[PDB]
Protein backbone atom coordinates (compact mmCIF):
# COMPACT_ATOMS: atom_id res chain seq x y z
CA UNK A 1 0.00 0.00 0.00
CA UNK A 2 2.69 2.51 0.91
CA UNK A 3 4.08 1.65 -2.41
CA UNK A 4 1.53 2.13 -4.44
CA UNK A 5 -0.89 4.67 -2.72
CA UNK A 6 2.19 6.63 -1.89
CA UNK A 7 5.01 6.06 -4.27
CA UNK A 8 5.02 6.70 -7.67
CA UNK A 9 7.33 4.86 -10.15
CA UNK A 10 9.78 7.11 -11.54
CA UNK A 11 9.23 7.34 -15.36
CA UNK A 12 12.48 8.17 -17.40
CA UNK A 13 13.71 9.85 -14.12
CA UNK A 14 16.24 7.44 -12.70
CA UNK A 15 18.88 9.34 -14.64
CA UNK A 16 17.74 12.54 -13.46
CA UNK A 17 18.19 10.81 -9.83
CA UNK A 18 21.42 9.92 -10.94
CA UNK A 19 22.16 13.24 -11.52
CA UNK A 20 20.75 14.45 -8.54
CA UNK A 21 23.03 12.23 -6.34
CA UNK A 22 25.96 13.54 -8.48
CA UNK A 23 24.95 16.94 -7.42
CA UNK A 24 24.92 15.96 -4.00
CA UNK A 25 28.25 14.10 -4.25
CA UNK A 26 29.70 17.34 -5.29
CA UNK A 27 28.46 19.96 -2.75
CA UNK A 28 29.85 17.34 -0.12
CA UNK A 29 33.37 17.50 -1.91
CA UNK A 30 32.79 21.43 -2.11
CA UNK A 31 32.14 21.21 1.40
CA UNK A 32 34.92 19.16 2.78
CA UNK A 33 37.44 21.20 0.78
CA UNK A 34 38.00 23.47 2.46
CA UNK A 35 39.74 25.86 4.95
CA UNK A 36 39.04 23.56 8.70
CA UNK A 37 40.20 20.48 10.12
CA UNK A 38 39.62 17.85 6.89
CA UNK A 39 41.40 19.56 4.07
CA UNK A 40 44.09 19.76 6.94
CA UNK A 41 43.81 16.12 7.84
CA UNK A 42 43.42 15.08 4.27
CA UNK A 43 46.70 16.92 3.49
CA UNK A 44 48.72 15.87 6.55
CA UNK A 45 47.53 12.01 5.94
CA UNK A 46 48.17 12.53 2.22
CA UNK A 47 52.13 13.51 3.25
CA UNK A 48 52.98 10.46 4.39
CA UNK A 49 51.46 8.69 1.20
CA UNK A 50 52.81 7.89 -2.11
CA UNK A 51 56.68 6.78 -0.69
CA UNK A 52 56.14 4.57 2.90
CA UNK A 53 52.02 5.00 2.67
CA UNK A 54 49.08 3.89 0.90
CA UNK A 55 49.26 6.45 -2.60
CA UNK A 56 46.23 4.82 -4.44
CA UNK A 57 43.48 2.98 -3.79
CA UNK A 58 43.40 4.31 -0.07
CA UNK A 59 43.36 8.14 -1.18
CA UNK A 60 42.16 8.79 -4.69
CA UNK A 61 40.34 6.47 -7.02
CA UNK A 62 42.27 4.75 -9.79
CA UNK A 63 39.54 5.42 -12.02
CA UNK A 64 38.56 8.96 -11.27
CA UNK A 65 42.35 10.02 -12.26
CA UNK A 66 42.00 8.41 -15.84
CA UNK A 67 38.87 9.18 -16.45
CA UNK A 68 39.14 12.56 -17.55
CA UNK A 69 42.25 12.11 -19.39
CA UNK A 70 46.74 -0.97 -14.54
CA UNK A 71 50.55 -0.86 -13.70
CA UNK A 72 50.62 2.01 -16.05
CA UNK A 73 48.04 4.03 -14.97
CA UNK A 74 48.99 3.50 -11.44
CA UNK A 75 52.09 4.93 -11.78
CA UNK A 76 51.16 7.69 -13.54
CA UNK A 77 48.80 9.02 -10.45
CA UNK A 78 51.14 8.26 -7.98
CA UNK A 79 53.53 10.80 -9.46
CA UNK A 80 51.00 13.36 -10.01
CA UNK A 81 49.53 13.02 -6.31
CA UNK A 82 53.07 13.20 -4.92
CA UNK A 83 53.98 16.52 -7.24
CA UNK A 84 50.85 18.35 -6.14
CA UNK A 85 51.07 16.87 -2.63
CA UNK A 86 54.77 18.70 -2.78
CA UNK A 87 53.85 21.66 -4.70
CA UNK A 88 50.31 22.09 -1.81
CA UNK A 89 52.13 21.69 1.05
CA UNK A 90 53.36 24.94 1.51
CA UNK A 91 50.24 26.12 0.65
CA UNK A 92 48.41 23.79 3.22
CA UNK A 93 51.00 25.15 5.94
CA UNK A 94 50.33 29.19 4.98
CA UNK A 95 47.16 27.99 5.48
CA UNK A 96 47.26 26.65 9.01
CA UNK A 97 49.15 29.63 9.68
CA UNK A 98 46.41 31.72 9.10
CA UNK A 99 43.76 29.18 10.65
CA UNK A 100 45.81 29.60 13.74
CA UNK A 101 45.88 33.64 13.58
CA UNK A 102 42.56 33.97 13.12
CA UNK A 103 41.53 31.34 15.87
CA UNK A 104 43.88 33.54 17.81
CA UNK A 105 42.40 36.80 16.69
CA UNK A 106 39.22 35.41 17.79
CA UNK A 107 40.47 34.08 21.28
CA UNK A 108 41.59 37.06 21.61
CA UNK A 109 39.47 40.11 20.61
CA UNK A 110 41.82 41.67 18.07
CA UNK A 111 40.47 41.79 14.17
CA UNK A 112 43.07 40.38 12.19
CA UNK A 113 42.18 43.01 9.28
CA UNK A 114 45.72 43.50 7.88
CA UNK A 115 45.60 41.34 4.59
CA UNK A 116 45.62 38.79 7.57
CA UNK A 117 42.12 37.28 5.68
CA UNK A 118 43.21 37.88 2.35
CA UNK A 119 46.32 35.58 3.03
CA UNK A 120 44.45 33.23 4.74
CA UNK A 121 41.24 33.12 1.55
CA UNK A 122 44.59 32.94 -0.70
CA UNK A 123 46.39 29.88 0.83
CA UNK A 124 43.04 28.19 1.20
CA UNK A 125 41.70 28.58 -2.33
CA UNK A 126 45.02 27.00 -3.24
CA UNK A 127 44.29 23.77 -1.42
CA UNK A 128 40.91 23.82 -2.57
CA UNK A 129 42.11 23.52 -5.84
CA UNK A 130 44.83 20.86 -5.38
CA UNK A 131 42.21 18.65 -3.52
CA UNK A 132 39.06 19.22 -6.20
CA UNK A 133 41.15 18.51 -9.11
CA UNK A 134 42.98 15.61 -7.23
CA UNK A 135 40.06 12.79 -7.66
CA UNK A 136 40.51 11.31 -3.95
CA UNK A 137 38.55 8.65 -3.24
CA UNK A 138 35.80 8.36 -0.60
CA UNK A 139 38.30 5.92 2.00
CA UNK A 140 39.19 9.56 3.91
CA UNK A 141 35.73 10.66 3.27
CA UNK A 142 33.82 9.02 4.90
CA UNK A 143 35.98 9.40 8.30
CA UNK A 144 35.80 13.11 7.39
CA UNK A 145 32.67 12.93 7.27
CA UNK A 146 32.49 11.28 10.40
CA UNK A 147 34.27 13.50 12.07
CA UNK A 148 32.49 16.49 10.91
CA UNK A 149 29.21 15.34 12.02
CA UNK A 150 30.66 14.62 15.52
CA UNK A 151 31.67 18.25 16.07
CA UNK A 152 28.07 19.12 14.50
CA UNK A 153 26.78 17.00 17.28
CA UNK A 154 29.00 18.48 19.91
CA UNK A 155 28.36 21.89 18.81
CA UNK A 156 24.13 21.67 18.70
CA UNK A 157 24.49 20.10 22.16
CA UNK A 158 26.28 23.15 23.56
CA UNK A 159 24.02 25.51 21.65
CA UNK A 160 21.08 23.74 23.08
CA UNK A 161 22.45 23.84 26.61
CA UNK A 162 23.49 27.61 26.44
CA UNK A 163 19.54 28.49 24.72
CA UNK A 164 18.07 26.09 27.65
CA UNK A 165 20.13 27.91 30.05
CA UNK A 166 19.59 31.32 28.84
CA UNK A 167 15.80 31.33 27.79
CA UNK A 168 14.16 30.71 31.24
CA UNK A 169 12.81 34.59 31.50
CA UNK A 170 12.39 35.81 28.11
CA UNK A 171 14.57 34.19 25.62
CA UNK A 172 14.17 32.27 22.38
CA UNK A 173 16.47 29.41 21.01
CA UNK A 174 17.03 30.77 17.33
CA UNK A 175 18.82 33.93 18.78
CA UNK A 176 21.66 32.26 20.60
CA UNK A 177 22.93 31.99 16.81
CA UNK A 178 22.63 35.08 15.19
CA UNK A 179 24.51 36.08 19.42
CA UNK A 180 27.69 33.78 18.84
CA UNK A 181 28.16 34.62 15.03
CA UNK A 182 28.60 38.38 15.74
CA UNK A 183 29.80 38.27 19.58
CA UNK A 184 31.72 35.19 19.48
CA UNK A 185 35.61 37.28 19.43
CA UNK A 186 35.27 39.22 22.33
CA UNK A 187 35.20 36.77 26.01
CA UNK A 188 32.12 38.86 27.82
CA UNK A 189 29.67 37.71 24.80
CA UNK A 190 26.92 37.64 27.54
CA UNK A 191 27.92 40.41 28.99
CA UNK A 192 28.43 42.58 26.09
CA UNK A 193 25.00 41.69 24.63
CA UNK A 194 22.75 43.52 27.34
CA UNK A 195 21.61 46.12 24.85
CA UNK A 196 17.82 45.76 25.34
CA UNK A 197 15.73 43.69 27.16
CA UNK A 198 15.25 43.21 30.79
CA UNK A 199 14.98 39.48 30.65
CA UNK A 200 18.68 39.39 29.46
CA UNK A 201 20.15 40.65 32.42
CA UNK A 202 18.40 38.16 34.61
CA UNK A 203 19.22 35.48 32.13
CA UNK A 204 22.83 36.40 32.10
CA UNK A 205 23.10 37.13 36.21
CA UNK A 206 22.85 34.16 37.90
CA UNK A 207 21.04 32.14 35.54
CA UNK A 208 22.99 31.22 32.60
CA UNK A 209 26.70 33.10 33.59
CA UNK A 210 28.18 29.81 34.30
CA UNK A 211 26.68 27.97 31.54
CA UNK A 212 27.95 30.22 28.64
CA UNK A 213 31.10 30.12 30.33
CA UNK A 214 31.44 26.43 30.31
CA UNK A 215 30.14 26.66 26.56
CA UNK A 216 33.05 28.80 25.81
CA UNK A 217 35.14 26.51 27.23
CA UNK A 218 34.07 23.78 25.39
CA UNK A 219 34.28 25.44 22.27
CA UNK A 220 37.80 26.76 23.08
CA UNK A 221 38.78 23.20 23.78
CA UNK A 222 36.90 21.73 20.59
CA UNK A 223 39.13 24.65 18.47
CA UNK A 224 42.28 22.95 19.19
CA UNK A 225 41.31 19.60 18.99
CA UNK A 226 40.06 19.73 15.19
CA UNK A 227 39.20 22.44 13.42
CA UNK A 228 38.90 26.19 14.81
CA UNK A 229 35.73 28.05 15.23
CA UNK A 230 34.15 30.23 13.18
CA UNK A 231 35.17 28.28 9.62
CA UNK A 232 34.79 24.84 10.74
CA UNK A 233 30.83 25.48 11.18
CA UNK A 234 29.73 26.18 7.57
CA UNK A 235 31.96 23.78 6.52
CA UNK A 236 29.99 20.93 8.49
CA UNK A 237 26.89 22.67 7.56
CA UNK A 238 27.02 22.84 3.85
CA UNK A 239 28.58 19.06 4.03
CA UNK A 240 25.61 18.08 6.35
CA UNK A 241 23.38 19.37 4.07
CA UNK A 242 25.00 17.69 1.09
CA UNK A 243 25.25 14.42 2.73
CA UNK A 244 21.43 15.26 3.23
CA UNK A 245 20.46 15.61 -0.18
CA UNK A 246 22.16 13.06 -1.39
CA UNK A 247 20.19 10.48 0.59
CA UNK A 248 16.93 12.09 0.23
CA UNK A 249 18.15 11.47 -3.65
CA UNK A 250 18.93 7.94 -2.66
CA UNK B 1 18.76 26.84 -16.85
CA UNK B 2 17.22 27.62 -13.28
CA UNK B 3 17.90 29.87 -10.72
CA UNK B 4 19.06 28.40 -7.88
CA UNK B 5 22.21 26.48 -6.97
CA UNK B 6 22.94 22.93 -5.96
CA UNK B 7 23.48 24.96 -2.20
CA UNK B 8 20.80 27.55 -1.83
CA UNK B 9 18.10 24.68 -2.33
CA UNK B 10 15.44 24.92 0.23
CA UNK B 11 12.23 23.05 1.54
CA UNK B 12 9.16 23.47 -1.19
CA UNK B 13 11.19 23.75 -4.27
CA UNK B 14 11.45 22.46 -7.13
CA UNK B 15 14.75 19.30 -7.39
CA UNK B 16 14.82 18.49 -11.34
CA UNK B 17 18.32 18.59 -12.55
CA UNK B 18 19.47 20.36 -15.59
CA UNK B 19 22.71 19.59 -16.93
CA UNK B 20 25.49 18.01 -15.84
CA UNK B 21 26.39 17.48 -12.48
CA UNK B 22 30.16 17.57 -13.03
CA UNK B 23 30.53 20.22 -15.71
CA UNK B 24 30.68 24.57 -15.32
CA UNK B 25 27.10 25.41 -14.62
CA UNK B 26 24.46 23.11 -13.18
CA UNK B 27 21.10 24.21 -11.36
CA UNK B 28 17.69 23.44 -10.39
CA UNK B 29 14.31 25.24 -11.20
CA UNK B 30 13.50 26.20 -7.84
CA UNK B 31 10.62 27.28 -8.45
CA UNK B 32 7.13 26.93 -6.06
CA UNK B 33 6.70 22.85 -6.15
CA UNK B 34 5.90 22.40 -2.28
CA UNK B 35 3.85 18.66 -1.91
CA UNK B 36 6.53 17.39 -4.39
CA UNK B 37 10.63 16.88 -5.14
CA UNK B 38 10.16 18.42 -8.76
CA UNK B 39 7.50 20.69 -10.16
CA UNK B 40 4.45 20.21 -11.67
CA UNK B 41 5.06 18.96 -15.94
CA UNK B 42 8.68 17.46 -14.16
CA UNK B 43 6.98 15.47 -12.05
CA UNK B 44 4.14 14.61 -14.22
CA UNK B 45 6.37 13.77 -16.91
CA UNK B 46 9.10 11.46 -14.40
CA UNK B 47 5.79 10.15 -12.18
CA UNK B 48 4.97 7.51 -14.77
CA UNK B 49 1.99 9.58 -16.74
CA UNK B 50 -1.30 8.19 -17.92
CA UNK B 51 -1.39 6.08 -15.20
CA UNK B 52 -3.27 2.57 -15.65
CA UNK B 53 -2.32 -0.38 -13.67
CA UNK C 1 -20.15 -0.13 -10.80
CA UNK C 2 -17.15 1.44 -10.15
CA UNK C 3 -18.52 1.41 -6.13
CA UNK C 4 -18.80 -1.93 -6.41
CA UNK C 5 -15.68 -3.14 -7.66
CA UNK C 6 -14.02 -1.39 -5.06
CA UNK C 7 -16.33 -2.67 -2.08
CA UNK C 8 -15.20 -6.10 -3.83
CA UNK C 9 -11.73 -5.61 -3.76
CA UNK C 10 -11.73 -3.96 -0.33
CA UNK C 11 -12.82 -6.50 0.64
CA UNK C 12 -10.72 -9.69 -0.49
CA UNK C 13 -7.43 -7.40 -0.38
CA UNK C 14 -8.27 -4.69 2.37
CA UNK C 15 -5.05 -3.91 2.94
CA UNK C 16 -4.30 -3.18 -1.06
CA UNK C 17 -5.62 0.10 -2.11
CA UNK C 18 -8.45 -0.57 -4.50
CA UNK C 19 -8.07 0.55 -8.20
CA UNK C 20 -10.59 1.56 -10.71
CA UNK C 21 -9.42 -1.19 -13.59
CA UNK C 22 -7.38 -3.14 -10.84
CA UNK C 23 -10.89 -4.02 -8.86
CA UNK C 24 -12.53 -4.76 -12.20
CA UNK C 25 -9.66 -7.16 -13.15
CA UNK C 26 -10.39 -9.19 -9.44
CA UNK C 27 -13.22 -9.50 -9.74
CA UNK C 28 -12.64 -11.06 -13.22
CA UNK C 29 -9.85 -12.93 -12.20
CA UNK C 30 -11.70 -14.38 -9.47
CA UNK C 31 -15.15 -14.92 -11.27
CA UNK C 32 -14.90 -14.41 -14.75
CA UNK C 33 -11.64 -16.21 -15.43
CA UNK C 34 -11.69 -19.53 -16.04
CA UNK C 35 -8.17 -20.04 -15.02
CA UNK C 36 -8.78 -19.68 -11.49
CA UNK C 37 -12.43 -20.07 -11.13
CA UNK C 38 -12.30 -23.60 -12.96
CA UNK C 39 -16.02 -25.37 -11.68
CA UNK C 40 -16.07 -28.81 -13.40
CA UNK C 41 -18.28 -29.47 -15.63
CA UNK C 42 -20.01 -31.84 -12.66
CA UNK C 43 -20.50 -28.24 -11.22
CA UNK C 44 -21.81 -26.69 -13.98
CA UNK C 45 -24.59 -29.87 -14.84
CA UNK C 46 -25.40 -29.83 -11.00
CA UNK C 47 -26.47 -26.14 -11.11
CA UNK C 48 -28.59 -26.56 -14.32
CA UNK C 49 -30.17 -29.46 -12.48
CA UNK C 50 -30.71 -27.12 -9.68
CA UNK C 51 -31.55 -24.02 -11.29
CA UNK C 52 -32.70 -24.46 -14.67
ZN1 LIG D 1 11.83 21.03 -12.46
Amino acid sequence: REMGSVELLSREGEIAIAKRIEAGRDTMIRGLCESALTFEAIMVWREELGTGRILLREVIDLEGTYAAIVSAMEGELREGVMAILDAIASEFEAFRKLQDKLVGSRLKGEDLSDADRKAYEGLSATIIQHLKTLKLNNNRIEALVEQLYAINKRLIGLEGRLLRLADSYGISRGEFLKAYFGSELNPTWSEQVKAMGVRWTKFVENDSQSVTDIRSEIAALATETGVPIDDYRRIVQTVQKGEREARQAK
Amino acid sequence: PGSATVLTLGAHMCKWPIGDPSSEGFTFCGRRSSEGPYCVEHARVAYQPQQTK
Amino acid sequence: REDALFDIYRVMRPGEPPTVEAAEAMFKSLFFDAERYDLSSVGRVKMNMRLE
